């Protein structure tokens, strides 16, 4: 009784939008969040469906948001921590990049950087306990040029065939084993390809399988 | 040329009259002893003149 | 923002008619709405209040239970029942709009009303004179006393002025007797004590024409003074 | 001497059941972190062993300590009906958190979408009133010339229907379906599980690790309560159709009545100690 | 041949100027002593982590900014959410409140700092001018005046925005890295920003131009504040210490740090007297340190994530600090 009738409408105001802001909140707990890093990404993107760009696609009666941090020169050590609780983490790579070297005086390669990129994500410490679903795109450029001009050029130490299967093998072997927490968290990898729901199925069965084995590890079964 | 534009920003080296440090410490002081009452999270405010209570 | 009521008319007594106000322009859910009548040739008087959500529903002693309000936030648009219609209830309904939060204007818009032709601790507000004999470019000073302290405990002094100029609904000068309203001009100014307020016109004009009214908003049975009539 | 020493002894369980129970209670309330469905349903089963632990234990310390019934029939049909409301609540708790956790695992989408604490409050409300539909009949109904006949007595209603149906209804419904669950969920994480070349072996050893750490789990979470409550419900069904020849030792009563009640001490302990999320609330309250 | 010997000729000058350290002064100042620091009003209602927050000119309204897409208003002393903006973006990173009251301004990942209108006829919080033209996430953005607001992005570039225009007024390119917080000088005719390359740069607002760089941290600037006379201003980073630099005399005069202490620092301010320095820092708890004496005198509890903001009163009667944890209490 110490609180006067304005008082008392500012307290209903104010209840009103804690409600408001509950019903929002929970409205955007059920969605997934997934993280775009990357080389086909454009492709990706399109096969999936200056600042941040969120793409809202719904398969299988799942709502996925992804987000796409690409045009952002800024350092990644400042922002990247906005992005913790992602359920999975979308890298795409090019295969028929092997041999481009970025320009700037040749001093680095696409798929090195790729690679870079994809072990300082993975090792991340806001990352420890997320899924990884790896792309590599651009399958039938990478046959094309393989049949020319070896990917040894791109991995001296590489002694083995040169036909499709081995090499690509071989490129998803090495982007698996910067894992320094396998244990921890999944890589998924798939050869996109650019035609039909072989990737929008792919982060489905991903996120499925992320979500399982948290709730797993949640009763400690897994 | 990033040359003449930093001359020209280093050119406001000698443009200002400068105070040695010692009568602005003091002046900083003076300030406080000046408003040292007026400042209630240094003399604690009573209760009674405390909205907050 | 514009509000517009409707469902005035002539009704016999022991009848019920639903008034209805339109709003356009502006988020009715948001906003609190009120209902304050005004009987021919004589003063205002507060009649239902109901705030957004529907949460809180308030009447006044005299037509609490025949009177009863609902909001329709959908379609935004406002309805007050009316049953069992007395001589006394012979007047126009004006609707208002009023948002409740610190630094905000309650009252800050009078919709024209619908004219309606019908055949205890309460804070009462009295205003010294009724009518004052002025002249433009002169100062105008009006005062009113309140029976009980306006001034809460929180040092706000809820105080309302309002000015109904000749066939023209209320407008808001003052809202908590020291803050001005928006849309008004800077002559306007309010002071006073506890009991005691005062509105004060710095400079007479043409439109300054009108009825002055002051209402007390520190318990919701909100009672409005006889009004001050200010003649040129 | 002998009844200081169990007085001292049931005196030490009652109480550090109370405190078991009674911290995780708080701490589901202190700690926002820990607020889910699935430990909603685990602050609701430790509040129903705290209730065990505070009400129907002291009564029943009473009774073991001086063989005998001191407070009267109000008082023993209350600490009668107050045990078997609250020992099926608790049972019909683990039994919902296995559903949840079933529910969980094995339908994602159902939990991205359609899972809230509205089902963690309904599943607790279902179980209260399981609980409330098998305490009902020693009250409203039952209670034979023959039952509570010794003064000093305060058995439990032992009519054959009566008896089948609560033992039915209280253990091993609620075995069978904890049952069938936890073998859908172990079969779904060998599927997860089984789901360079020392890279493979590197794998397969954290698959066996796995398998062990999710047996081990399993065989925790049954054979607890199997061996709180098999034993005191085998008793409790044979006895009433056992009348002419059971001899029914004392001592063996005694026994399994107070690993069934232990059962109570035990539950937060598996479903809260060994969770990870409590013991970190835990670490960080104290 | 690309100006060696510039670099050089600054740093003796700048050497030239050390007499006393602002400790030797300081001696016989009498320590603020335990500052009985007590959580008074609880706000809670955000439902993701928190990153900025700016308390308004009558020392009672306080805009937070949180990633959920929500910004709420506070009432710190009846604590009601006076208003609720939906952020279209859901990236928000820094949020201002207008001196007069008027305006809030939002900005985050996206390249864009909104403007908010709060006096509108209508009665809702709708967007006036959007402040787009930076190439990179938006770090700090703060009211000069009603009309003149001052952007810290992470392009490496500040900008002056002259709201009704929509374009900036001047652009600051000085910075050779990413710009983290901007802080005012009470009068508002100059302001300072902190970057990525350890380093703060004195900013004038009217002639756009640089006229004091410092450099004593060790790592990325985080926070920075102006000291209350306006002649100095301190800035945290991920150093772990606090700096003071007094621009009349271009050189640092103190470092408020403790060897207990490994993160960083992710907020800064001033009380209104300026003997207190609130540092936030990433260890969950905020430290009051004696801006005059460089002493812990105070500590503050009870966050259960990571510090963001935190901010004194004008009045400086209460401060209150922002966390990850979702949970803003203001002490008093
Ligand atoms: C024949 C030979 C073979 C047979 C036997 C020998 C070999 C096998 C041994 C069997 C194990 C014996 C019991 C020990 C179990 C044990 O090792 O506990 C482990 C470590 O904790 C501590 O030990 C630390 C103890 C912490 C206790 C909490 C502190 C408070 C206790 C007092 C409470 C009362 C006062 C309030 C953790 O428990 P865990 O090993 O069982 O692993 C899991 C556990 O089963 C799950 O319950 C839990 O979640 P849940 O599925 O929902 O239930 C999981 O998160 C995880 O904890
Ligand atoms: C155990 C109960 C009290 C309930 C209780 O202990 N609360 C729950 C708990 O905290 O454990 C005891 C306490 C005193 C007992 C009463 C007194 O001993 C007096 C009286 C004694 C007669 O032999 C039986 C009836 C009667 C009237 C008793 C009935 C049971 C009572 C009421
Ligand atoms: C799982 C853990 C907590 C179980 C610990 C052992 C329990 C079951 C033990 C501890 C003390 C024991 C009691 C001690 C005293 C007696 C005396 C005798 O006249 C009947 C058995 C009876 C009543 C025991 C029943 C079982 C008992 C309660
Ligand atoms: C603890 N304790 C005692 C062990 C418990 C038991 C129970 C529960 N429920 C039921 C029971 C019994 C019968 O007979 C029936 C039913």
């Amino acid at each position: 009784c110490t609180l006067s009738a304005e008082d008392k409408a500012a307290v209903e105001r104010s209840k009103m939008i804690d409600r408001n802001l509950r019903e929002d909140g929970e409205k955007a707990a059920r969605e997934v969040k997934l993280l775009l890093l990357g080389s086909g990404k454009n492709t990706i993107v399109k096969q999936m469906k200056t600042g941040i760009v969120e793409t809202h696609f719904t398969f299988k009666d799942l709502h996925f948001k992804m987000f796409d941090v690409g045009a952002q020169r800024s350092e990644r050590k400042k922002w990247i921590h906005c992005f913790e609780g992602v359920t999975a983490i979308i890298f795409c790579v090019a295969l028929s990049d092997y041999d481009l070297v970025l320009a700037d005086e040749a001093e680095m390669n696409r798929m090195h950087a790729s690679m870079k990129l994809f072990d300082s994500i993975c090792n991340n410490k806001w990352f420890t306990d997320t899924s990884i679903i790896l792309f590599l795109n651009k399958k039938d450029l990478f046959e094309e040029k393989i049949k020319k001009s070896p990917l040894t050029i791109c991995y001296p130490e590489y002694a083995g065939s040169n036909t499709y299967e081995e090499a690509a093998a071989y490129i998803q072997c090495q982007f698996e084993d910067l894992n320094k927490r396998k244990d921890t968290k999944e890589i998924y990898t798939h050869f996109t390809c650019s035609t039909d729901t072989k990737n929008v199925q792919f982060v489905f069965d991903a996120v499925t399988d992320v979500i399982i084995k948290n709730n797993l590890k949640d009763c400690g079964l897994f | 040329a990033q040359a003449r534009k930093l001359v020209e920003q280093l050119k406001m080296e000698a443009n200002i009259d400068r105070i040695k440090v010692s009568k602005a410490a003091a002046d900083l002081m003076a300030y406080c002893e000046a408003h040292a009452k007026e400042d209630p999270l240094l003399t604690p405010v009573p209760a009674s003149e405390n909205p907050f209570r | 923002v514009q509000l517009v009521e409707s469902g005035g008319g002539l009704v016999q007594p022991g009848g019920s008619r639903k008034l209805s106000c339109s709003a356009s322009g502006f988020a009715f859910s948001s906003f609190g709405m009120h209902w304050v009548r005004q009987a021919p040739e004589k003063g205002l008087e507060w009649v239902a209040y109901i705030s957004s959500g529907s949460g809180t529903i308030y009447y006044a002693d005299t037509v609490k239970g025949r009177f009863t309000i609902s909001r329709d936030d959908p379609k935004n648009t406002l309805f007050l029942q009316m049953t069992s219609l007395r001589s006394e209830d012979t007047a126009m309904y004006y609707c208002v709009r009023s948002i409740y939060y610190y630094g905000s204007s309650p009252f800050d818009f009078w919709g024209q009303g619908t004219t309606l032709t019908v055949s205890s601790a309460d804070i009462v507000m009295t205003q010294a004179t009724s009518s004052v004999p002025v002249t433009p470019g002169e100062s105008v000073s009006i005062s009113c006393r309140s029976s009980k302290s306006l001034l809460h405990s929180n040092g706000n002094t809820y105080l309302y002025w309002f000015l109904q100029r000749p066939g023209q609904s209320p407008q808001l000068l003052i809202y908590r007797m020291s803050n001005l309203a928006s849309g008004v001009p800077d002559r306007f100014s309010g002071s006073g004590s506890g009991t005691a307020f005062t509105l004060t016109i710095s400079r007479l004009e043409a439109e300054d024409v009108g009825v002055y009214y002051c209402m007390q908003h520190l318990e919701y049975p909100l009672t409005f003074g006889a009004g001050t009539k200010l003649e040129l | 001497s002998y009844q200081v020493i169990t007085s001292l002894l049931l005196g030490t369980l009652i109480f550090c059941a109370v405190l078991g129970n009674a911290c995780v209670v708080a701490a589901i309330a202190l700690e926002r972190s820990l607020q889910n469905v699935a430990n909603y349903l685990i602050g609701s089963l430790a509040v129903t062993d705290l209730m065990v632990s505070v009400l129907v234990l002291p009564m029943a310390a009473l009774y073991q300590v001086l063989n005998k019934w001191t407070l009267g029939q109000v008082t023993c049909d209350l600490f009668i009906a107050l045990d078997v409301l609250c020992c099926t609540s608790s049972i019909w708790h683990l039994c919902a958190i296995a559903l949840d956790r079933y529910w969980a695992i094995t339908d994602p989408i159902d939990y991205v979408n359609k899972r809230t604490p509205r089902r963690a409050a309904a599943l607790i409300s279902l179980t209260w009133l399981i609980g409330f539909l098998i305490s009902i009949p020693p009250m409203l109904g039952w209670r034979t010339p023959e039952d509570r006949s010794d003064p000093d007595a305060c058995t439990i209603s032992k009519d054959h229907g009566y008896t089948i149906y609560s033992t039915f209804g209280a253990f091993y419904i609620p075995l069978l379906l904890m049952l069938v669950l936890y073998g859908r969920i172990f079969r779904a994480a060998r599927f997860r599980i089984r789901k360079n070349e020392r890279n493979a072996e590197a794998k397969r050893k954290m698959a066996l690790a796995r398998e062990r750490k999710t047996v081990k789990t399993l065989g925790i979470i049954m054979g607890t309560f199997i061996l709180c409550w098999l034993p005191f419900f085998i008793v409790a069904l044979v006895l009433p159709f056992c009348e002419s020849s059971c001899h029914m030792p004392t001592l063996l009563g005694a026994i399994i009545n107070w690993l069934g009640y232990s059962n109570s001490l035990l539950n937060p302990v598996i479903y809260a100690y060994f969770n990870k999320d409590f013991q970190n609330a835990f670490k960080k309250i104290i | 041949q690309e100006a060696e010997q510039l670099k050089n000729q600054i740093r003796d000058a700048r050497k030239a100027c050390a007499d006393a350290t602002l400790s030797q002064i300081t001696n016989n100042i009498d320590p603020v002593g335990r500052i009985q620091m007590r959580t008074r009003r609880t706000l809670r209602g955000h439902l993701a982590k928190i990153y900025a927050m700016h308390w308004g000119t009558d020392s009672r309204l306080l805009v937070s900014a949180s990633q959920d897409g929500k910004l709420i208003i506070w009432d710190s002393y009846t604590t009601n959410k006076v208003h609720a903006i939906p952020l279209r973006s859901s990236w928000v990173m820094t949020c201002a409140y207008a001196p007069s009251g008027n305006y809030v301004a939002c900005g985050g990942l996206d390249n864009i700092c909104s403007i908010y209108n709060l006096k509108t006829r209508e009665g809702n919080v709708r967007v006036s001018r959007e402040l787009a033209g930076h190439t990179g996430y938006l770090s700090c953005c703060r009211f000069l005046d009603d009309n003149q607001i001052v952007t810290s992005s992470g392009d490496t570039t500040c900008a002056l925005w002259d709201i009704e225009t929509g374009q900036q007024t001047t652009t600051f390119t000085g910075h050779t890295g990413d710009v983290m917080s901007l802080s005012l000088a009470p009068d508002t005719r100059l302001f300072v920003s902190g970057a990525c390359d350890a380093s703060a740069k004195l900013w004038d607002v009217r002639e756009g131009m640089c006229r004091q760089t410092f450099t004593g941290h060790e790592s990325d600037i985080n926070a920075i504040c102006f000291f209350p006379n306006g002649n100095a201003f301190a800035t945290g980073s991920d150093d772990a210490t606090c700096r003071l630099f007094d621009l009349r005399a271009d050189q640092e005069l103190m470092t408020y740090s403790h060897d207990n202490i490994i993160c960083g620092i992710t907020s800064v301010s001033f009380s209104k007297s300026g003997r207190l320095l609130l540092a936030g820092y990433d260890d969950f708890n905020c430290n009051v340190w004696d801006a005059l004496k460089a002493d812990r005198a105070g500590v503050l509890a009870g966050h259960d994530n990571r510090v963001s903001c935190l901010g004194v009163t004008d009045d400086g009667m209460a401060v209150a600090t922002g966390s990850w944890d979702s949970f803003l209490k203001i002490w008093n």
